[PDB]
């Protein structure tokens, strides 16, 4: 057996991760086009992410090093609202001052005694890389350089505010020295006022004398989200279209997160992009040079486009010259191939108008407080007039920018939409609901006691659905036992006489109840592992408590 | 009880926090089960290791008990004080 | 519904006693004859999903496995027989690190030691250094990190979750995990979910969980 | 059975009902 | 004058939260200050510290008050709230949420729950 060990390591055609459609060269072409577009998008994604990261550090350094005329000595306070432990800061290498970054996590601050010791330990380690306040006092006489300390409180909301409040007062004594300067960085997840309730008002007055306030959230006025979404519009080049349904799904799943919406947006867009090229065969015709790849199945799929049905029925109901209809009915000369080529030739000014409205709002009207996704969906639906009427200045230019989208035939083959729920089951699962349904509707998973005896966990969940909040374990065991087909169980058991212990146990008169109890014990342990139940074993194994219910 | 005229501040709950902090330090109040100064170093060690709930729960919900009973206040508080009339129930 | 929750002196000794051997007898004899063939057919059908998981792993997504039944064999087979050999020989020697989270004594320092030894030429600081190192490094995958029972007793703790969550930032590390608790998604907040970047699939298989229950005895009843 | 497990499993191989089925054109062809 | 009318010792839509988070925080306050006796009747001690409760109650009340089932976003918002420390637990070190011994309580005052209810158009004022 190998599972006893906590952890262990095991060591070991050129499969391009795509797979055939319609039950060789086409797959490679599709993969290459997909990868080209995918890398083109991720180039902009990484560029924008790096720009975002580079943006904050300039302001952070400016706040840290903007010397201000003050004769009195006090902490330099910076409030990073909406921040997180993932941020980083680098320090200037000044001439006469030695700079040390002192990180302070809540795990490193159980009491003031540990805090001072660890701060001095880090300070000494940095100084020797080139355990009390005497080290600060004697720092210049040791290393000949002035000391500047930056205490980075990585997560304020989890620190015991009593210990921090006392430690700030402890550091307050350090200002007796002329060669020491201190700066404090606060990382706050909630609003600023959450700190004001927990710290004592003496410490707040110390902090308030020299403090700066900064928001570092990614949701700052839709700026970066709009930029990323417009970059996605750019990187497609009109080679693929986004339906109203998919934009609706994005709008529905974006608002539930409020810190890292950009990451979720990028995840959803990337997943849709990778799904499209694996699903649709016509993604090959993003490159029209391969026009000779048209085949029977492509023609069938084109015939399956509802727009084709609308066009053909419009011709028929008008009693148009029957030769054109017979040409497709008899499938002769396939002029529909050139028809589809001309369809590919078509241009979509929808993207251009969507870009230009945003550019006009930003540059001509200076209206930056808007969502680009809402604008795009309003353009898709055509209610753009009301959306622009949300703002007072957009009347004349709203009338000018009025745009009307027009569909094209076989556009369904070049549109991404949420139509089968695959995009929801994979990123936003109904985890607990799925488990409940699979326990109750196990035929949704599984394809002669096998044919009757349902899985033990589902059978036990049957009783779990109805019973009381606190369950007498004996009653639950009785209820589980009553479901057993004893004779069919004996027939199942007697198929393996090769094991003597099997017959020895089974032929015992107590065997039915013993097997029922063993299965009950295993199922109850599994339920405890899943969080379904909890024993009262601290009192007795006579009662068990339910910890989950259906539907909620 | 002051009649209204035909055509005293209730201080804000945030400002009262400083007054509460002042009174908690001057030992007029005390936490529900505050042992206070421990007797020996080992007791201080076990006390500093443990984290009391009273230091974690919000400033507005910490339970306190009183050191000067209202009767003592009525003995001490001058009758010329405006709030003296409330030294009775 | 919520109404089904708002509207909801015997002893264990009244049932016959069970010995340790008898407990194993049923679990061994039934599971080899009960639902073996239909679950084998279901496994053969489900094996067709490996290319999609492989593609998602290439694109930088972590994979989380959930559902009723044991999830050891599926993850082990995917990691060993399918994933690593393709990672190696389609790019032209991938360490398949398997972590048993259901062990209640899996020290995080020991796992971090192995990871550092296998990837590197205050654990969080070292992980940050690794992340900064591998940003400019080539994107080809080096390590597969199979985390069984990402809701296990050694794993539920906040520090170990924080340690694991930063690992998925490195593209050259493949993370595969499985959970059993109903409220498993409660473990991960915004930052941890962001760094994990899971893609969720329902792998409910009704495989009899026996290895997980081995570490903690059931004979207590 | 294949479609249900494909959709529950989140597989992209499940048919998406944006295009109407070929069996529908076994009916519509007679029109 | 306005300098002498406010203390100005303060260090500085106060909470901007997702709708799911807002309703979860409404339901948690209901759990923390409504006696367990009334869960079977109303849905079918402000000055005191909040009482403890269980997640099973919170999920049921949230399902009963939101204008949702058990998708991962609900639990993600709940864990975000715990990380934001808008909801507290009965432990200090080595948080083990999944362990059955942990219990939950509200760490938010009434003055903020009222504004959240106004922003989501809910009527907590009528349940007490």
């Amino acid at each position: 057996a190998d599972a006893q060990r906590s952890h262990y390591t095991v060591y070991p055609d050129k499969h391009i991760p795509f797979v055939k459609l319609l039950s060789e060269v086409n797959v490679e072409k599709r993969w290459e086009l997909y990868h080209q577009l995918h890398s083109h998008f991720h180039d902009q994604v990484d560029h924008i992410i790096d720009n975002i990261e580079a943006d904050l550090k300039a302001e952070i350094s400016d706040l840290l090093y903007s010397e201000t005329t003050q004769k009195r000595r006090c902490f330099n306070t910076i409030f990073l609202l909406g921040s997180d432990s993932t941020t980083k800061i680098e320090l200037k290498d000044e001439s006469s001052r030695y700079n040390v970054l002192i990180e302070l996590t809540p795990k490193e601050s159980p009491n003031v005694r540990m805090m001072l010791r660890r701060s001095m330990y880090k300070l000494y380690s940095a100084a020797d890389a080139e355990y009390d306040l005497s080290l600060v006092e004697n720092f210049k006489r040791l290393f000949g350089k002035d000391l500047a300390m930056v205490f980075n409180f990585k997560d304020v909301d989890s620190i015991n505010f009593n210990t921090l409040d006392n430690f700030i007062i402890l550091l307050k004594s350090a200002f007796k020295y002329d060669h020491v300067k201190i700066s404090l960085i606060f990382n706050i997840n909630t609003n600023l006022s959450n700190i004001e309730k927990n710290l004592r008002q003496s410490t707040i007055r110390l902090l308030k004398r020299n403090y700066h306030k900064l928001d570092v959230s990614s949701n700052k006025g839709f700026k970066y989200g709009n930029q990323i979404f417009q970059s996605f519009l750019d990187t497609v080049d009109g080679k693929l279209n986004l339906s109203d349904r998919f934009v609706e799904f994005i709008l529905s799943k974006m608002a539930n997160n409020t810190n890292h919406n950009l990451q979720l947006l990028t995840k959803m867009l990337d997943y849709s992009l990778m799904s499209y090229f694996f699903q649709n065969a016509f993604s090959v015709f993003i490159d029209p040079v391969n026009v000779d790849f048209l085949n029977d199945d492509y023609l069938k799929i084109l015939s399956r486009c509802p727009t084709f049905m609308f066009f053909v029925e419009g011709l028929i109901k008008q009693h148009a010259p029957a030769d054109e209809i017979l040409s497709l009915l008899t499938n002769k000369n396939r002029g529909l191939e050139e028809f589809f080529v001309e369809f590919l030739v078509r241009e979509n000014p929808i993207n251009g108008h969507a870009k230009f409205v945003a550019r006009f709002l930003e540059e001509e009207l200076n209206i930056t407080n808007f969502n680009l996704i809402e604008l795009y969906h309003n353009l898709l639906i055509g209610k753009l007039d009301s959306y622009l009427d949300r703002w007072s200045a957009c009347k004349e230019y709203k009338d000018r920018l009025h745009f009307e989208p027009i569909d094209t035939i076989f556009q369904e083959l070049f549109t991404l939409d949420n139509r089968s729920g695959l995009l929801t089951q994979s990123i936003f699962p109904s985890y607990k609901s799925n488990i409940e349904d699979n326990l109750l509707s196990w035929e949704q998973v599984l394809p002669d006691l096998d044919k009757i005896m349902a899985p033990v966990l589902g059978q036990l969940f049957k009783l779990y659905r109805e019973a009381n909040m606190t369950i007498n374990i004996y009653d639950f065991y009785i209820a589980f036992r009553e479901t057993l087909p004893k004779e069919e169980i004996l027939n199942f058991i007697r198929k393996d006489p090769s094991n003597t212990k099997l017959l020895e146990l089974a032929e015992t008169p107590d065997a039915f109840d013993k097997v029922a109890l063993i299965l009950f014990m295993q199922a109850i342990f599994a339920f405890e592992n899943m969080g379904l139940i909890k024993f009262q074993s601290t009192k007795s194994y006579d009662l068990v408590e339910k910890c989950v219910w259906r539907g909620i | 009880r002051i009649p209204t005229v035909a055509p005293i501040k209730l201080w804000l709950k945030k400002d009262v926090k400083n007054v509460w902090e002042n009174l908690v330090q001057l030992d007029f109040f005390t936490e529900k089960s505050a042992v206070g100064l421990r007797d020996n170093a080992t007791a201080a060690f076990y006390a500093s290791n443990y984290q009391f709930q009273g230091t974690m729960i919000p400033f507005d919900l910490r339970s306190y008990q009183m050191q000067i009973i209202l009767q003592e206040l009525r003995r001490i508080i001058p009758k010329s004080n405006m709030y003296y009339s409330w030294t009775q129930l | 519904t919520f109404e089904g929750y708002f509207d909801q002196r015997h002893t264990m000794s009244m049932a016959p006693d069970v010995t340790r051997e008898e407990f194993s007898l049923v679990s061994n004899f039934f599971n080899e004859n009960f639902q073996k063939r239909p679950r084998q057919k279901l496994f053969e059908i489900q094996k067709k999903m490996f290319p999609q998981y492989w593609f998602e792993l290439t694109q930088g997504f972590s994979l989380l496995f959930y559902g009723v039944g044991s999830k050891r064999n599926f993850l082990e087979e995917f990691a060993i027989d399918y994933l690593s050999p393709k990672i190696a020989y389609s790019q032209l020697s991938i360490p398949c690190l398997i972590l048993n989270g259901y062990n209640p004594s899996c020290n995080y320092r020991d796992v971090f030691k192995e990871i550092t030894d296998l990837l590197v030429p205050h654990v969080i600081l070292q992980i940050q250094k690794m992340i900064d190192f591998y940003k400019n490094q080539p994107l080809d995958i080096k390590l597969i990190l199979v985390v069984h029972n990402l809701d296990g007793p050694s794993i539920r703790k906040n520090t170990f979750q924080t340690m694991l969550s930063f690992l998925s930032v490195i593209r050259q590390i493949a993370i595969v995990a499985s959970t059993d608790h109903i409220y498993a998604p409660l473990l991960w907040d915004n930052m941890k979910a962001q760094n994990y970047n899971f893609v969720f699939h329902d792998i409910s298989n009704f495989e009899p969980s026996t290895v997980e229950s081995t570490f903690q005895d059931v004979m207590k009843m | 059975y294949d479609e249900i497990i494909f959709r529950k499993l989140g597989s992209m191989l499940q048919t998406t009902n944006i295009l109407v089925t070929d069996d529908q054109y076994n009916i519509w062809k007679k029109r | 004058i306005k300098l002498f009318l406010s203390t100005d010792d303060n260090l500085s839509q106060t909470y901007d939260l997702s709708i799911i988070s807002k309703y979860l925080l409404i339901a948690s306050y209901i759990c923390s200050y409504l006696e367990p006796r009334y869960d079977a009747s109303i849905f079918s001690p402000r000055y005191l510290q909040p009482s403890l409760f269980a997640i099973e109650r919170l999920l049921a009340i949230f399902q009963a008050i939101f204008p949702m089932k058990a998708n991962i976003e609900v639990f993600q918002n709940l864990s975000e709230l715990h990380t934001l420390k808008l909801i507290a637990t009965t432990m200090n070190k080595n948080i083990d949420y999944l362990s059955p011994k942990v219990r939950w309580k509200v760490n938010v005052p009434w003055e903020i729950i009222k504004e959240i209810s106004e922003s989501v158009h809910f009527n907590i004022s009528d349940y007490f």
